[PDB]
């Protein structure tokens, strides 16, 4: 059911960082769990994360620093909605 | 106008 | 000595409580244009680079919004934060946490209307345009550029996000701006164009000087500045309200649409901004293209405070079986259906008619088609399956959907002309164009749509059919 959006302007793309989004019910404490979930089931797997925000008010889930390699993970985890590779954006 | 600071234009008169 | 952009904005006839926030570069917020009405939050989320060029984006559009010898609406009060770096370079997780602090700033500190620029773009992103959503849905205006890359702006975001007002730009001389392959998005998803070229503002070379500056980021601040002198006057109007008044009072049919690629020019509004001067609102709602299935339909909503008052529906080969209104959700929805048969556009009417209810008659072309009492039809849609009297809806096979409402204080007339590539009939002055259709003729129509006022019909005899109403 969770989805892996990353941007369609390959030059704009910023790969290694991604925008976690959980269910819109879910509550802070949830989104938290679920970030910490993630970086020992990573660590676990010999590899390196790091939480950069816990997001709550407009949409629930988190910003992680983390290899690509844990996509599959992180989009098995509960409360997941959708991932999103973080992009570039421009003056305009 | 055009000026460099507003993407992705470089320095030309504009209008 | 009045610089020709805040000329172009004051309509033909003229004579706070509102905080603007900026999402931009470094802001140099001592500069005379802005000094004491710009605070600066000291929010910053930027990306590293890869110094008074630091903050000319942002100090030049905080002065085209609220300075005091160039700003659009000088007496306005702003709030800003840092997404953007010293190259004008931001990301979207940056946006995402800016706008939630807005978000809770917001519900920590109450203020009144709430007015959000986002002067920047990067490609289509599913959460940019959902946070915004839900931002706006929270109750937040949000202005936003359509974009600098002479392209379809649904391609874009937070452009492309439903809620928020894009804004594409315009020249002195009315025309799309253009600078080789770069220039203003259009599209849809613009819902109109404002000045963006040879904007006189606020240098951050110096304290008091001043530079001219192009982009749609401009012209969305001429949007912003017009929208928050808006909900100074009426600090109750929903976004959907904001919306129909800036369409409403902005200068019509000055653009000229053949800078626009040849399948745009129909979904791109011909709409120039402009302050209102010191009733039934309508708009015209386009959805995306259907499709080539035989099965394939297109569809096209309105706002959730909005009345679907009529649905017509657009093929350019002809080959189409017309539209129906049908409820989805509790809400009336124009739905249209594609023929065997490259595809089709659902073309919807939405309006702001309060002291209304509206409800669908899906009968033959049956005798009157709102039977009731004091009930006033205000569009007539058809569709058939083969591919081969204010009140009553005209067709030939065909299965008819009339809107008709109940709006005690409102009288509707229609109007026809009937003579070929174009014909158009429109409303006279003081009437809003509430449905458009076209009659069945010796001649293959391609469809039906309204711009602005004027019912247009598409062909390859021809009649178009107009329904105007007013309130009395
Ligand atoms: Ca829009």
């Amino acid at each position: 059911t969770a989805t892996f959006h990353r941007c369609a302007k390959d030059p704009w793309r910023l790969p290694g960082t991604y925008v976690v989004v959980l269910k819109e019910e879910t509550h802070l404490s949830q989104s938290e769990r679920t970030a910490r979930r993630l970086q020992a089931q990573a660590a676990r797997r010999g590899y390196l994360t790091k939480i950069l925000h816990v997001f709550h008010g407009l949409l629930p889930g988190f910003l992680v620093k983390m290899s690509g390699d844990l996509l599959e993970l992180a989009l098995k985890l509960p409360h997941v909605d959708y991932i999103e590779e973080d992009s570039s954006v421009f003056a305009q | 106008x055009f000026v460099p600071t507003t993407f992705a234009f470089a320095e030309a008169p504009a209008x | 000595s009045i610089p020709w952009n805040l000329e172009r904005i004051t309509p033909p006839r003229y004579r706070s409580l509102v905080e603007v926030y900026l999402l931009d570069t470094s802001i140099q917020s001592d500069h005379r244009e802005i000094e004491g009405r710009v605070m600066v939050t000291d929010f910053e989320n930027v990306p590293e680079e890869d110094a008074s060029k630091c903050d000319s984006h942002g100090t030049h559009l905080a002065g085209v919004v609220s300075g005091r010898d160039a700003g659009v609406a000088k007496g306005a009060s702003m709030r800003s934060l840092r997404v953007l770096n010293c190259q004008g370079k931001g990301t979207v997780s940056g946006t995402l946490i800016g706008l939630e602090f807005i978000r809770k700033s917001q519900l920590v500190q109450p203020v009144g209307p709430l007015v959000v620029l986002l002067p920047l773009a990067g490609g289509y992103s599913r959460v940019l345009n959902a946070a915004c959503q839900r931002l706006a849905r929270a109750g937040v205006v949000l202005v936003t550029a359509a974009g600098n890359f002479r392209d379809d702006a649904c391609l874009y975001s937070p452009a492309s996000a439903p809620e928020v007002i894009t804004v594409g730009a315009t020249n002195a001389q009315d025309q799309p701006v253009t600078l080789g392959t770069l220039g203003t998005n259009f599209g849809r998803c613009v819902d109109l164009f404002a000045p963006g070229e040879d904007i006189i503002g606020a240098s951050s070379d110096c304290s008091t000087c001043f530079v001219s500056q192009s982009g749609t980021s401009q012209a969305a601040a001429h949007v912003a500045g017009i929208a928050a002198m808006m909900l100074s006057a009426e600090p109750e109007l929903t976004l959907a309200e904001l919306r129909q008044r800036l369409i409403h009072f902005s200068a019509k049919d000055v653009i000229n649409e053949a800078w626009f690629p040849e399948d745009q020019r129909v979904l791109t509004p011909n709409l120039v901004a402009a302050l209102p001067p010191s009733q039934l609102f309508c708009r015209t709602v386009w959805s995306a293209h259907s499709g080539p299935t035989r099965m394939a339909t297109a569809i096209a909503r309105c706002a959730p405070d909005e009345e679907l008052l009529s649905c017509s529906s657009f093929s350019r080969s002809g080959k189409r079986r017309g539209e129906r209104m049908e409820a989805q959700g509790g809400k009336l929805v124009c739905r249209a259906h594609n023929a065997f048969g490259e595809g089709v556009y659902a073309i919807a009417r939405c309006c702001l008619l309060p002291q209304a209810n509206c409800s669908v008659h899906t009968a033959p072309p049956t005798r009157v088609h709102c039977h009731q009492q004091g009930h006033v039809l205000t569009g007539c849609s058809s569709h058939w399956e083969v591919e081969d009297q204010p009140n009553q809806c005209v067709g030939h096979e065909a299965s008819i959907h009339a809107s008709c409402c109940h709006a005690p204080g409102l009288e509707c007339k229609v109007k026809e002309h009937g003579i070929q590539e174009q014909v158009t009939v429109a409303c006279e002055e003081g009437w809003t164009l509430t449905g458009c259709s076209a009659l069945p003729g010796t001649s293959h129509v391609l469809g039906a749509y309204a711009v602005d006022n004027t019912c247009v019909v598409r062909s390859r005899a021809v009649t178009a059919v107009a329904i105007c109403c007013r309130s009395r």
